[PDB]
């Protein structure tokens, strides 16, 4: 979806970089770990910067792992993380980039929104919508749907995959539901409101079939039961809103199907987490089904339903708005490069000063 | 008398190891049976 | 002994003979033996009724206030004694236990009436 | 006297022993490791209490949540399942600093710092968080922070003054009459100066002890 300018690497490749032989730098880091001594962030930064071959990536991946499991793991620099993804794309090691991104806890690769778009867009152009979906799930787990550009790309991948996937497992429903909800909340357009109702519907299904703990456990989601109540509120909000907002017809069918399925179904971690006084969600389904029909009637009466499919609405939204986002993101990208360049120079200078002082200390000693 | 919401909060915390709920005690000491 | 750590406490030290208990209220370091070294004697408690049917407690309320003002803890039996006297509020478990005893005698009275009613059925059978 | 003589072996032993402790200090990944099959700590063999078994299998530790977040979740809000069940009002920590245990192969053990907000009332300074190794922590989602942290304080209804105990009240009134003070005012205790925190209020982690490094 993104333009060639967005994915161009002329600016990154033109960065000022110090020339250090990887073998020499490798020895320094190995000695530090043998002596249980901290390694500098500038050291790991120089290694990633001076990667010159596909084989070098494999060695750098090992050292990124070692840095994560070292005293100065927190100090991994943003430009070092961005350069890693840039180097992986350059030498054809996209699987490695996704591997470290998925295994973030082990390698410590937490990219920014611009870096996420670069990796996600590579897969989209190649047609690998299974790997692109993995990037979206990684963005969702980190709750990083801040930049508008990322939201448009994420919703395009989600809706395109959902159309192909007729059958969804409970884990898939949970991951898709969360991804749609978080990305949708940011967007106030028809596509944004449709994804919120779609996301709550899927999560509500998992809540009433496997319990509320399946939805929130290890997920960026709330633990209070009543996701189908949140879904119905989206319908009631759009219907009663003074402004004219529309919900795609495809989402409404999904919610009706979910309500029907749940309504007429056919070691010591077993706790009742809800108070006895509070009504269980299962008992509330009869009332939920009445609200749905009433809201659907009011929405259709007010002509607030969009017949067009969600995949077609999202495609139009991406085409209209993504071009503008590319210009804004690229402007911020240039500023970040200059900020990173200045911060890197400061670290190099501070390193030189302490080494000079180290000589004076030995002279005194 | 505890509030009903607080009695439910304790039934959840100690679920599986509970005793029968006790009501208000007798107003006076019951005369010893003889 | 040379104690290290601990606090001053007001507790009952057991005296007397076998089947004849008698208590001395004392202020003592908590690590000391029950009947051993103390700091001050703050009263006495005789738990056996006397000729008049009276259990006799003596409290040096001036020195007790002094040692509570200096951090002296109180043992649970001594907290119960101060509650009966009126110097402290009644202890939470003194009230709870009194409620349990009331609920336990209510059951006994009800059972006796049920037994009498069952005995009444026997009387009806003759 | 003068027949009391030095004890060099005792002096040597004390210093040598203290030195070894510093050299072979254990790490959080070792002291707080657990075998989930037996729910017993291998370092010491301590079996966890029974009331903690359900949560050890059903809940996560703090740095397990934070290891998955950028910057180890600095600025994020974290609450405890025990608080969620006990208190209706919001209870959470606002994370400010986080020192993971790098030795841990998953960065799942460490120390944390933050600003406490207990039962809707917020402290003014950051302090170290206690019970970081418990299976009780729940990360708050960013989109749910505003609804979670919303609290409106109710007017305090707990009495501010109470009567004196029956005997101590009579001794106060008796002293008044003896000293010539004539009044029918009722002696009243003031409870404002001495109000107790809840029993589950977070305690000071800085002043807490750490287990020794001798395995059982
Ligand atoms: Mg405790």
């Amino acid at each position: 979806l993104l333009s060639a300018a967005y994915v161009d690497s002329h600016q990154w490749e033109a960065r000022e970089k110090e020339e250090y032989h990887l073998a020499d730098l490798a020895s320094l880091m190995d000695k530090a770990y043998e002596r249980k001594l901290p390694v500098s962030s500038l050291s790991i930064s120089r290694f990633v910067d001076n990667i010159a071959s596909r084989e070098d990536l494999d060695s750098a991946e090992y050292y990124l792992y070692k840095f994560r499991h070292s005293p100065n793991c927190w100090y991994l620099r943003d430009w070092t993380i961005h350069s890693w993804i840039r180097q992986c794309l350059k030498y054809g090691a996209q699987d490695k980039a996704l591997y470290t991104l998925v295994n973030k806890v082990q390698y410590g690769i937490f990219p920014d929104n611009f870096t996420f778009n670069l990796l996600m867009d590579y897969f989209i152009k190649k047609g690998n919508y299974k790997d692109a979906l993995s990037v979206v799930f990684e963005i969702m787990m980190q709750e990083a749907f801040d930049v508008p550009s990322t939201q448009f790309l994420s919703l395009y991948v989600l809706y395109r995959c959902l159309a192909e996937k007729t059958e969804l497992t409970w884990e898939e429903e949970r991951d898709f539901g969360a991804s749609l909800l978080l990305s949708g909340l940011k967007q106030r357009n028809t596509v944004g409101l449709s994804s919120q109702l779609y996301g709550y519907a899927l999560l509500g299904k998992v809540e009433l079939q496997r319990g509320v703990r399946a939805v929130y456990h290890g997920m960026p989601l709330m633990w209070t039961p009543g996701y189908l109540d949140r879904a119905l509120q989206v319908m009631e909000r759009v219907a009663s809103s003074p402004e004219d907002l529309k919900l795609g017809r495809e989402v409404l069918d999904v919610l009706d199907g979910v309500l029907k399925v749940v309504t007429s179904p056919d070691g010591s971690a077993n706790l009742v987490e809800q108070l006895d006084t509070e009504e269980p969600e299962q008992s509330k389904l009869p009332r939920y089904l009445e609200r749905f029909q009433a809201s659907r009637s009011k929405l259709q009466e007010l002509n607030r339903v969009e017949s067009e499919s969600l995949l077609t609405l999202t495609t139009q939204l991406v085409k209209e708005k993504l071009p503008a986002c590319e210009a804004e993101d690229l402007a911020t990208y240039e500023q970040k490069l200059r900020e990173w360049h200045l911060e890197r120079v400061q670290l190099i200078q501070r390193e030189q000063e302490q080494r000079e002082k180290a000589k004076q200390e030995y002279q005194a000693l | 008398q505890p509030p009903e919401r607080e009695l439910s909060r304790l039934r959840r915390l100690y679920q599986g190891n509970l005793l029968e709920e006790s009501g208000p005690p007798p107003e006076s000491m019951p005369e010893m049976p003889t | 002994k040379a104690y290290h750590g601990g606090h001053l406490t007001i507790r009952l030290a057991l005296g007397g003979c076998t089947n004849r208990p008698f208590y001395r209220i004392v202020a003592a370091h908590n690590k000391c033996p029950r009947d051993g070294r103390f700091v001050e004697q703050l009263g006495s408690y005789d738990p056996l009724p006397n000729s008049h049917g009276e259990k006799l407690v003596a409290l040096n309320l001036d020195r007790i206030r002094h040692w509570i003002g200096c951090g002296a803890h109180l043992s649970k039996p001594m907290e119960k004694l101060l509650g009966l006297s009126g110097f402290f509020p009644l202890h939470p478990m003194m009230i709870t236990n009194a409620e349990r005893l009331r609920r336990r005698r209510a059951r006994e009275v009800l059972l006796a009436s049920q037994k009498a009613e069952s005995e009444a059925k026997e009387t009806e059978a003759s | 006297r003068k027949k009391v003589r030095p004890r060099l072996i005792a002096e040597l032993a004390r210093r040598v022993r203290a030195l070894r402790e510093q050299r072979n200090q254990p790490r959080d990944s070792q002291l707080y490791a657990l075998d989930y099959e037996t729910l017993t700590r291998p370092h010491s063999g301590r079996r966890l209490p029974v009331r903690a078994w359900a949560d050890v299998r059903r809940e996560s530790r703090l740095l397990q949540l934070l290891a998955r977040l950028p910057l180890f979740g600095l600025g994020r809000l974290v609450t405890r399942k025990s608080w969620l069940w006990q208190h209706d009002e919001p209870c959470y920590w606002r994370l400010t600093r986080v020192r993971p245990d790098y030795t841990a192969q998953n960065l799942d053990h460490g120390r944390a710092w933050g600003i406490l907000t207990f039962k809707g009332k917020s402290e003014d300074t950051a302090r170290e968080i206690e019970q970081v190794m418990y299976h009780d922590w729940r990360l708050v989602p960013k989109h749910e922070e505003e609804a979670f942290t919303a609290f409106t304080a109710k007017p305090e209804d707990r009495l501010n003054s109470v009567p004196y105990p029956p005997l101590l009240r009579a001794m106060i009134l008796a002293e008044r009459q003896k000293n010539g003070d004539t009044s029918v005012q009722e002696p009243l205790l003031n409870l404002e100066r001495t109000r107790m925190r809840p029993w589950d209020y977070p305690a000071k982690q800085e002043t807490k002890g750490r287990a020794k490094g001798t395995p059982v």
